[PDB]
């Protein structure tokens, strides 16, 4: 019952797309890739979209110690605890499932998601994105108060439930592979394993697109062959980094988890200001701990509003 | 907020143009020729300088449009509630007018 | 205007005729790999939220605290109210007391 | 050596006056000069949205 | 960019000895636009760098 | 005699109390709780009192 709704994840084998900065390198093709980012929660939450789904054991399941990244035209294996996301400060994960990630995360000028692969590599890549949260209330802080007041904010609660909006599924395109062009005696041979590789050549007759056959074109050269492999087995997410064939696209639906809900939200209470009133004039000593907001207005017909953030000791009149 | 819905780009390896325009908002019917894309398998297809790139995009509402939206309103004549407490000799009662 | 406020000026949540003037513009992809380049100004809703500031609650010309459920404003003094009351003869004693 | 490319500034021309709206994603630079004999140069870094006339 | 430089490694047994140095590393960006990540889609302006063999 | 003064640590069983942010949760019970911080030296010295000695 709990694991019955993971059947939608029969769709496996996500893409290995193009991402800008390889970290160490300049450009690389990486199993992990940063996509659109959602940021509408009012308590500094984030929503990161990653091609490599998590919590997969070649079938529907939920766990905390298994990740299967994909490099090439086959599946692979790694460990979830090694997955790390960190901006300028440490970007801590509250709990994730599927293709999407959420995290408490300090402000910074860039984003990075990294995870250890099966052996001796820390392949990953960064992304440019700004994160400048607007804390609720008139006090700016980074840690929950020991004493404070309740003012609600919106956040993504942790559950696995169906939703309204959707992402797009479609048949994968035909990726190419040049390693299937092993020439041994001046003869062009097609190997096995990958199977049903599409074929097309100007080399001569015999351009049919052999399907799961060890067909061999004779007296030919590698430079005239441009074979590409296709499977038509499992459908895949539609990104802006892979091609697509013209068709209705057969939009498949996998519900986006972690919807947006109201919640109670604690906020600190500043120290009582020091007051020493005189004659028709009022004087206040302030002891701010962090940049806060102070404002006042006249109850008479002329408001004359004043607002000015305070972050240091200062006399005010 | 607005979501920029952009489908996967269309590569067609024949060189013949293909233009269309439906009625959903702000299509930008742009077609490009002579593109030679690359891919992790080195490359795909054979013909160079004769390829068609069809890339389209549009905008739509967001998923949190139900919650994070903002509203606009117009002012008009306004009616005022008044909660009054009345008391006299051995009588003390509130009301609403 | 594309970005000031209400770049989307869609009507009620029924989601019909989602007008938008966010000024899309595509570009020719480079020869390196596959690209979907476009130019898109950031949403004006986010900018308006970021700037916000000095809400009308701190701008009432008579210190009139404002609520939001029936968009109401409470506890402010202006002018004066008249009253006309009718009192029955049985609510008080005669002069003999 | 790759380098970013900022969005096209929003131009709304008046009469004998040019008004432009700038939507920067990072601190960039905007400069202008006049083809007349007196150039009257100008340079000023930009980090947030701003209007310039 | 940072205001100090430190490098370290773990030696043959349970030690990560190291030492720092004062160094105000403030790389001036190449081009009119500041950034920290190479464009998704961009334009080339020639500059110089070290070579990797 | 080198380790004799540790005898005063026969007092044992450090407590487990409430702390502000546990990382994974808003409220959380941890064996490490930050007591009031000592800071009176002149070389950036910080002293932290934690329940678990
Ligand atoms: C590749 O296939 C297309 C479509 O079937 C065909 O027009 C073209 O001639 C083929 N390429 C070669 C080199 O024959
Ligand atoms: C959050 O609260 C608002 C106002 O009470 C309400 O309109 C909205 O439906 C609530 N959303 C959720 C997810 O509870
Ligand atoms: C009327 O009754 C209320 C009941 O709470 C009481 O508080 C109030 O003082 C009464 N009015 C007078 C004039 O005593």
């Amino acid at each position: 019952s709990v694991t019955k709704h993971f059947n939608v994840y029969k769709a496996t084998k996500p893409y290995l797309a193009y991402c800008a900065d390889c970290g160490d390198g300049q450009f690389c093709y990486s199993p992990v890739a940063i996509e659109k980012i959602r940021d509408e929660a009012s308590d500094g939450m984030i929503k990161i979209q990653v091609a490599a789904q998590i919590g997969i054991n070649k079938g529907g399941t939920h766990e905390h110690n298994k990740i299967r990244y994909i490099a090439g035209h086959d599946m692979k294996e790694a460990n979830r605890d090694s997955l790390q996301v960190h901006t300028s400060g440490v970007c801590a994960i509250r709990g994730t499932m599927g293709h999407f990630i959420v995290a408490y995360c300090p402000p910074g000028g860039e984003l990075k998601v990294q995870f250890q692969d099966a052996e001796s590599h820390t392949q990953a890549c960064k992304v440019q994105y700004k994160h400048a949260p607007a804390p609720v209330g008139r006090e700016k802080f980074t840690v929950r108060p020991h004493f404070g007041i309740e003012v609600p904010c919106t956040t993504y609660q942790l559950t696995t439930a169906p939703t309204e909006e959707e992402i797009d599924m479609h048949t994968p395109p035909d990726i190419p592979d040049i390693t299937l062009l092993s020439q041994r005696s001046g003869n062009v041979k097609i190997t096995a394993g990958g199977k049903t590789i599409r074929y097309n050549c100007t080399c001569g007759s015999g351009n049919v697109g052999t399907t799961s056959s060890d067909k061999t074109i004779n007296s030919c050269k590698i430079a005239q062959c441009h074979a590409a492999v296709t499977n038509h087995d499992k459908w895949q997410y539609t990104s802006s980094f892979v091609p697509r064939a013209d068709q209705l696209s057969r939009k498949g639906k996998v519900h986006v988890p972690f919807p947006l809900t109201n919640s109670t939200c604690r906020v600190p209470l500043a120290r009582a200001p020091g007051v020493t009133y005189g004659k028709r004039e009022l004087t206040v000593k302030l002891h701010p701990d962090h940049p806060t907001l102070l404002t006042y207005r006249s109850l008479g017909a002329d408001p004359r509003p004043y607002e000015e953030w305070i972050d240091r000791y200062v006399e005010r009149t | 907020e607005y979501k920029t819905v952009v489908p996967s780009p269309y590569i067609k390896c024949c060189g013949t143009s293909e233009c269309r325009s439906m009625e959903r908002p702000d299509y930008q019917c742009q077609v490009y020729t002579g593109v030679y894309p690359f891919m992790w398998g080195g490359a795909y297809c054979f013909c160079d300088t004769e390829n068609t790139q069809l890339s389209e995009a549009y905008v739509d509402r967001s998923d949190v449009c139900k919650h994070d939206h903002a509203a606009a309103y117009k002012a008009h004549t306004a009616a005022m509630k008044a909660t009054i407490r009345i008391s006299y000799g051995n009588l003390n009662q509130t009301t609403t007018a | 205007q594309p970005g000031r406020f209400g770049d989307i000026q869609s009507r009620t949540v029924e989601s019909k005729d989602l007008y938008a003037n966010t000024a899309l513009k595509l570009s020719r992809p480079s020869s390196g790999t596959v690209h979907v380049p476009y130019t898109q100004t950031p949403s004006g809703f986010k900018y308006w939220i970021k700037e916000r500031g000095t809400s009308l609650n701190d701008k009432a010309p008579f210190g009139c605290v404002i609520k939001t459920n029936p968009v109401r404003a409470e506890n402010c003094a202006v002018g004066n109210i008249p009253v006309s009351m009718d009192i029955p003869d049985s609510a008080f004693t005669r002069v003999i007391d």
